[PDB]
């Protein structure tokens, strides 16, 4: 699985969903303060990305492509407002079954969900996947991969920042100054793959 | 010289005409004499060791490998110019380099019978400027910094500019050298606070902004051999060609054996090539208890463990895949950065479970990197950068442990 | 006139409320992706800001974010279709980029902060103030960024490259992720030299 | 204009479903 | 409070779903032209024909340059929609392409489309030059180029990469105006008809009729530059059609 | 048994020689405001007030009910204070016998008797200050109970006094001071001992631990990390072997036993040797003519952790049993970082002295080097023999991190554990001040 493994690995590394298209960028830098507080949005994160990705993929397909419904009629002008409320509507849905079905698994993840509401990885993951014109099993692949990759980089930051409190970072890169640059130094770290030639 | 150090002590304190410099006095008074002082609380007796004498055992570590490493220079360099020129050529190629004529002014020859003083010195003319740029360039960075934070120099960058001059190719430009020890020494360390308080490895980042910012003076087949016009692969780059059988240089026309590159008999970096001056070195600081064993029995596990691997699963498109790990171990920069950039105390985790994973993590991500990924043939530098990120990881998962351990009252 | 002028230094919405980083750093490679970003993230927030102002006594809190977020959206929708009719090449450069003006916390931000409590015209005044600081947040990484990455300013040639006869090698992480990191970090560092309000307590 | 006015269909009915499936969960979820 | 909130969104979507499907539907034709001019005008350019202004692209493109399918399998002309044929779509069903085996596979790109589409560059109404559109992966992405080739088929009269993402420094230089005119005038193929385009390493020789100098510093992509003409060149490229070509084909 | 692998014994020339003898006539005593932590002094004596033996000086504040008695009968020459008016010492002139006086007891009946008689009668005889509490290392408040005291029965720190030689003097009172503590104590009584027989008491609360190894094997807090983990619900109290026999006397005779046995030693002292002496003894008068010449710091305590007894604080300290005297390390050497090394010791191995295993070091108040940042090269793993991470903690103390801290472990901690750090520690950073402000702040939250 050579195109397979070279997508995820690529996802990951080279074209992370943080340090490479830098996506959730407000999030990211913020709430990754602490480690704990960190590692339970970036589980969030994943789940929603994971599931959102294909799911869109098919209603793309199915829907807002061309000659989908009625042939003749392009829907694919929808995709942004489209995308926007199935992301925001399976966040909802996420709620409801964790808060009633699940309470411990929401107190893990859904403290964190209104916050990936409208996050920009979430509809810059659905918006790459159908420039790219990936397949359903390769969004698979994508999704996973992305939102593996937001919660590594959110997680390791986390950990970094942590660590910077024995730093003596100048009062005028002190908060988030220094953090762009911290995030700029993980960037040079993760650039270590851009495929697999297995 | 005690005498003057003394009397101009009253200049540089405070009051005085030159308090502006005193960052440089005790950077230089502090040299050549210990400070003289007295304890003032609890522990009134201390270690004898400072931070002086654990950087300069470092420091020292590296001669082996930079005394071989300019051997090795000249010897790659005279080797190629004789396989392409000879005669009046030869003649016209060392007088429009400056760097050949300038050997043979010295008493030195450029003959293909030259001895290893000839050789040496040729090393010498392409090493010695880039260190003295190097530690020119680093050093007014480091002062400039403590200057206006008002503190005293503290040491470090004497390991840090050595280490750098030593992983780049012979053939570096000096501006180029400058601009990479700037962002090694300012990004990654100074706007950190200095010394003991940056996560990132100042040397590999340093070499890594050179690396992607002028990719064509650090990669390829025309900067690892300081011979002009001379195009040469080298063994990495050949085993991902053609295998083993590829091992060949073209230099002397002679395969390249495994006491060839265990000895440092190929072209590479200038301090990379030797891995028995390498350990040596590394023996030294390890027994003193400056290098972490456990970093480097992690990054050897790391590495036998998926190169292994990689040759039990096989692959008839990618000759990289059947390399052992004894040949992993003494091409590219593999011990170099074992042994003197992931032993980085600063950088590497703070407990000894996670110096384990820490170096195991070094050793595979340089393996793979050097097998999967087809676009770089070494990945050293890569491999402990992004292992220094996740440093702080390995070390919260082990607390964390520690922790829970601390909450049952260590079973009661 | 000092609330056009306010979200530029004092308030700027990157270098002290962290929002829409996300453009920033991506389309900065260019001075002319960074400037058309620009116009499209001014055009949308002002108008956004302004319609949602009008209707700010009727809607609903249950539903509040999706009547605000289907305004945002149809506008990012009409300057996607005419960034491809009229600027089919630079639209191109932006890629998804120009879907995800939607999600600039910058769009939202103000919307729901000062729309929902303002007149319109404020409204509009406010969107187009907080565009300019978002804007010359780019222009400034936009600027660096491709001077010393190609040697050009809007595709003109400043700086010859060694490549065409010139004298200037090109730096290639100018054009990588890092570098965007690395000047905005920078930026702030001077910006709160000069503005010494503005340092975050330790 | 056929796709003019499918899209007009479309765009409400999609919103319309969103907002009734959140009144619908909110009804039988959110305690009163 | 119900009727209110139906009210709001009701009203709200309609306004705005109408200005969203009219500035969609409206701009739609000027949308698709600027893609086709974009494609267009990077023809012209390889073809040698000098156009800068958008009425004069589309002019000269019409006049000069006849689209038309070409079958892999066959090498024969195919009647269809050249003008809007979508290769890159074509190759992905499976309907319309086929999967490559590891053997056939030299540029790397895993799937071929079944019928591919050629521009006869005609001065009046003579042809003059065919453009064949070829790919291959590189080192970092797939890339694609236009090769145009003389009525002998065997002498190219002209090469362009329009679309790549190798480093500017290093494999970029496949933009490299002096790199593409050294293209100029190179044999296709050898005496006995086999694909004989070569890349060297280090520099070609200054007389050669089938070498063309590598990128300095850039094996890798010259490695994908070498695969992507031995694929296009082969029996599963345009090797059938040059060869009706060079026998009296146009 | 339990062995201490992690650790460091000092090699530093002076042993005192294990030898019971009487000191100097000490002609004035005085107690220390500023060892006791979180002391609050409100003064009951004023200069030119003569005093009794164990007749109250001073109360605390934070710490209601306290009383810190005299331990010599005198006169009040002088109350030293320093910055903010803080109590430095209070120094009584020994002129007479007067003494108050107690209930006394049978040792049959000492291990029946009332907890709150036997808490009556020792804060009343100001013998309440020799417990110090784990967290904290504070008095423990008179209404408070400890289900752990421990008794430290060992001495593992340098150039320190064998306790096997003053016990055995004190054989009786050592057992009788057992048998008051198993009373006070709600749950046991930890004798902490190395291998070597000492007097046993027969009630079956007070059980004896062997602790083997290095320094710090002979540390309260290394003895409660292995036997009783300390935390904020669970406090135990520690007491020193000589304090266990100053209670036994106390319910014994009725009087209270102020009499100590301190090693002197140290390079410059001419005879090491244990020399008899009294609490709070003047270390000017007890060290005079004992000592080359030379500039020479006189400290109260161990080198590892005790107070520079220099003027106001020139005094024996509450709970030290041994005075070190050291060399002013003044000099400076032409390189001297990078010298070999043949006479200087190291936990590492980057000086040639660790090839000589048989060698003492004439140690010397010289800081070898200057202050530096934390560079972690593991020298804080090998001298820790506790289950925590070092280097992670130490971070927490420099960056001032509190809570941090104290879920790594910082309440189990004195500012003796953290000599051994101090010691090695690379950049010069001084822990034992860094956790007491740690602690201080912890406590002010709470
Ligand atoms: C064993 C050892 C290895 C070191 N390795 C490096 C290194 O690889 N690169 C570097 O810049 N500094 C190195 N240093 C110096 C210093 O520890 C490092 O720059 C820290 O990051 C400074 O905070 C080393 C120091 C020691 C003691
Ligand atoms: C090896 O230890 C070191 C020194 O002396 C012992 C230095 O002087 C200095 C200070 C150097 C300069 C240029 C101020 C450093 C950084 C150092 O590492
Ligand atoms: S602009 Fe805020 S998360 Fe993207």
């Amino acid at each position: 699985m050579e195109h397979y493994i070279s997508l995820l690995v690529k996802s990951i590394f080279i074209e992370n969903m943080a340090l490479s298209f830098f996506l959730g960028m407000c999030t990211f830098l913020a709430v990754s303060k602490k480690v704990k507080t960190s590692f339970g949005l970036g589980i969030a994160v994943i789940v929603v990305l994971t599931i959102s990705v294909p799911v869109n993929n098919l209603v793309y397909n199915l829907v807002l492509k061309p000659d989908a419904l009625v042939e003749g009629v392009d829907l694919s002008f929808l995709n942004f407002i489209t995308f926007i409320g199935v992301i925001a509507a399976l966040v909802q849905i996420l709620e409801m079954i964790l808060d009633r079905f699940f309470p411990p698994l929401y107190n893990a993840l859904g403290i964190f969900l209104p916050l990936i509401t409208v996050n920009c990885a979430i509809f810059g993951g659905v918006s790459f996947m159908v420039q790219r014109d990936y397949s359903f099993a390769e969004s698979v692949v994508y999704g996973f991969g992305s939102g593996v990759g937001w919660m590594l980089a959110i997680v390791a930051l986390a950990g970094i920042r942590e660590k910077m409190k024995y730093s003596d970072v100048p009062p005028g890169l002190r908060g988030l100054g220094i953090t762009f640059i911290t995030a700029g130094l993980m960037a040079l770290g993760f650039m270590s793959f851009s495929g697999v030639q297995l | 010289l005690k005498k003057f150090l003394e009397d101009i002590e009253h200049h540089f304190e405070p009051g005085g005409k030159h308090e502006k410099w005193f960052a440089l006095y005790e950077a230089a008074a502090t040299l050549f004499y210990t400070p003289g002082l007295v304890t003032k609380r609890s522990s009134h007796v201390r270690d004898s060791v400072d931070l002086k004498r654990i950087m300069i055992m470092v420091w020292l570590a590296v001669f082996p490998a930079m005394f071989w490493g300019m051997y090795n220079a000249g010897g790659q360099a005279i080797a190629a110019l004789n396989h392409l020129y000879s005669g009046d050529q030869l003649a016209a190629i060392v007088a429009g380099n400056w760097h050949y004529w300038l050997t043979e002014m010295l008493g030195g020859t450029m003959s293909s019978d030259a001895g290893w003083g000839s050789k040496m010195l040729l090393g010498a003319t392409y090493f010695l400027p880039i260190y003295a740029t190097v530690f020119i360039v680093g050093g007014f960075w480091e002062v400039l910094f403590c200057m206006v934070r008002k503190h005293e120099v503290n040491e470090g960058f004497f390991v840090t500019s050595i280490l750098f001059a030593l992983i780049v190719p012979p053939t570096l430009p000096l501006w180029q050298a400058a601009l990479g020890i700037t962002f090694g020494v300012v990004v990654a360390k100074e706007v950190f606070g200095g010394t003991g308080r940056n996560f990132l490895n100042p040397a590999l980042a340093g070499r890594a902004f050179l690396f992607f910012a002028y990719p064509a003076q650090i990669s390829g087949d025309l900067v690892w051999t300081a011979a002009d016009g001379y195009s040469g692969a080298t063994a990495l780059s050949q085993w991902a060609q053609g295998g083993a059988g590829a091992l060949i240089n073209n230099a002397t026309g002679q395969t390249i054996t495994w006491m060839d590159a265990f000895i440092g008999n190929i072209p590479g970096s200038i301090g990379e090539v030797s891995t028995l001056a390498l350990m040596i070195g590394a023996a030294f600081i390890v027994y003193m208890g400056i290098a972490s064993w456990r970093i480097i029995g992690g990054v050897m596990i790391g590495m036998i463990l998926l190169s292994t691997l990689f040759n039990v699963i096989g692959s008839d498109t990618n000759a990289m895949f059947n390399m052992p790990w004894h040949w992993h171990l003494v091409l590219g920069g593999f011990a170099f950065g074992m042994f003197f950039m992931a032993t980085d105390p600063v950088s590497a985790s703070f407990t000894n479970s996670g110096k384990w994973a820490y170096g195991i993590l070094i050793g595979v991500m340089c393996v793979l990197i050097r097998v999967v990924n087809p676009a770089y043939p070494e990945g050293m530098m890569l491999a402990i950068l992004f292992a220094n990120l996740f440093a702080p990881l390995f070390d919260h998962v082990v607390v964390e442990r520690n922790i829970k351990r601390r909450l049952a009252r260590y079973g009661k | 006139k000092k609330s056009v002028l306010a979200p530029v230094l004092d308030n700027n919405p990157i270098a002290l409320q962290v929002l829409g980083v996300c453009s920033a750093l991506a389309v900065t490679t260019k001075l002319e992706t960074a400037f058309v970003m620009t116009l499209a993230v001014m055009f949308v927030t002002a108008l956004s800001n302004f319609f949602v102002s009008l209707i700010r006594n009727h809607i609903p809190n249950s539903v509040r974010i999706i009547v605000q977020m289907a305004i945002i959206a149809s506008l990012v929708i009409v300057v996607d279709q005419i960034l491809k009719a009229y600027l089919y090449d630079i639209s191109k450069q932006l890629s998804v980029f120009v879907g995800l003006i939607i999600t600039n916390c910058i769009v939202m931000g103000r919307a729901e902060a000062f729309a929902m409590k303002s007149e319109p015209i404020p409204s509009f005044i406010d969107g187009i103030g907080n565009g300019l600081g978002y804007g010359f947040v780019l222009m400034t990484v936009g600027f660096f960024r491709e001077l010393l990455g190609s040697g050009k300013l809007f595709g003109l040639e400043v700086l010859p490259l060694i490549s065409n006869g010139g004298w200037y090698q090109p730096n290639g992480l100018m054009l990588l992720a890092p570098s965007a990191f690395f000047l905005i970090g920078f930026m702030i560092w001077a910006i709160r030299t000069f503005k010494p309000e503005q340092v975050e307590a330790k | 204009m056929s796709t003019i006015i499918f899209g007009v269909v479309m765009f409400t009915l999609i919103i319309l479903a969103l907002v009734l499936v959140i009144l619908f969960a909110k009804s039988k979820l959110v305690p009163t | 409070s119900i009727k209110k909130t139906l009210f709001v969104v009701i009203a709200l979507s309609l306004v705005c779903s109408i200005i969203v499907s009219a500035a969609a539907v409206g701009l739609r034709d000027k949308q698709k032209e600027n893609a086709a001019l974009d494609k267009q005008s990077k023809i012209l350019q390889v073809a040698g024909i000098e156009a800068k202004g958008s009425k004069q692209i589309v002019e000269l493109f019409n006049k000069s340059i006849e689209p038309r399918l070409v079958d892999f399998n066959t090498g024969d002309f195919v009647e269809g929609d050249a003008a809007n044929y979508d290769q890159r779509k074509a190759a992905k069903e499976a309907s319309e392409s086929i999967k490559l085996t590891a053997e056939q596979d030299k540029a790397k790109i895993q799937r071929r489309a079944n019928v591919g589409v050629v521009y006869l560059v005609k001065d009046g109404d003579k042809t003059s030059k065919v453009i064949l559109p070829v790919h291959g992966n590189g080192l970092w992405s797939m890339m694609y180029a236009f090769v145009a080739v003389e009525t002998d088929g065997n002498t190219v009269s002209g090469l362009t990469y329009y679309e790549q993402g190798e480093t500017p420094g290093l494999g970029g230089e496949v933009e490299n105006p002096a790199w593409r005119a050294q293209w100029v005038g190179k044999k296709l193929f050898d005496e006995n008809h086999k694909p004989a385009i070569k890349i060297v390493k280090g520099g070609a020789p200054q007389g050669s009729e089938h070498g063309v100098d590598g990128l300095s510093g850039a094996t890798l992509t010259s490695n994908g530059v070498q695969n992507t003409f031995d694929f296009w060149l082969g029996d599963m490229g345009f090797g059938p059609f040059l060869t009706k070509v060079r026998d009296g084909g146009l | 048994m339990i062995t201490i692998k992690k650790g460091l014994d000092l090699p530093i020339a002076g042993t005192p020689s294990q030898v019971i003898s009487d000191g100097k006539a000490i002609k004035k005593v005085a107690l220390l405001g500023e060892e006791y932590v979180g002391m609050r002094p409100t003064m009951h004596v004023r200069v030119g007030d003569e005093v009794k033996k164990a007749q109250i000086l001073f109360e605390d504040k934070k710490n209601p009910g306290v009383k810190f008695t005299s331990p010599v009968s005198g006169k009040v020459v002088e109350i030293n204070r320093g910055a903010k008016r803080v109590l430095q010492s209070v120094v009584i002139e020994v002129a007479g016998d007067d003494q108050v006086t107690f209930d006394k007891f049978e040792a049959n009946q000492l291990a029946s008797l009332n907890r709150d008689a036997i808490k009556t009668q020792l804060v009343e005889s100001g013998l309440w200050t020799a417990f110090r509490t784990r967290p904290f290392s504070k008095v423990p408040a008179i209404d408070s109970t400890s289900e752990a005291i421990f008794v430290t029965a060992m001495d593992t720190n340098p150039l320190a006094a064998e306790p096997t030689v003053v016990i055995n003097e004190q054989s009786e009172a050592f057992v009788a001071g057992l048998d008051v503590l198993s009373a006070l104590t709600t749950g046991k009584v930890y004798v902490c001992k190395k291998g070597t027989s000492l007097p046993r008491s027969q009630q079956p609360n007070v059980e004896e631990h062997v602790f083997d190894g290095p320094h710090p094997a002979g540390l309260a807090g290394t003895h409660m990390h292995f036997l009783y983990p300390v935390s904020a619900d669970h406090v135990a109290w520690s007491i020193n072997y000589q304090d266990v026999i100053a209670v036994g006397q106390l319910f014994l005779t009725g009087e209270l036993y102020t009499q100590r046995v301190v090693s002197l030693a140290g390079p410059v002292v001419n005879k090491p040797r244990l020399v008899r002496t009294v609490m709070g003894a003047s270390l000017e008068q007890l060290v005079d003519s004992e000592i080359m010449p030379g500039e020479v710091r006189i400290i109260s305590g161990s080198v590892l952790s005790g107070t520079k007894a220099t003027g106001p604080h020139a005094y024996l300290g509450r709970y030290h049993l041994q005075v070190s005297v050291l060399r002013e390390g003044r000099d400076k050497e032409l390189f001297g970082w990078a010298m070999p090394g043949k006479n200087k010791f190291s936990v590492t191995r980057s000086f040639l002295g660790h090839l000589f295993k048989g060698q003492v070091y004439n140690m010397t108040t010289t800081t070898n080097g200057s202050d530096r940042s934390m560079v972690p090269i593991g020298n804080y793993e090998k001298v820790m023999p506790l289950d925590m991470e070092p280097t992670l903690l130490l971070r927490d103390l420099c960056a001032g991190d509190s809570d941090s801290a104290v879920r790594l472990g910082a309440l189990e901690l004195d500012e003796e554990d953290l000599a051994l750090c101090t010691f090695v520690c690379p950049g010069k950073y001084e822990y034992g001040q860094l956790l007491r402000e740690c602690l201080d702040k912890i406590e002010k939250e709470g």
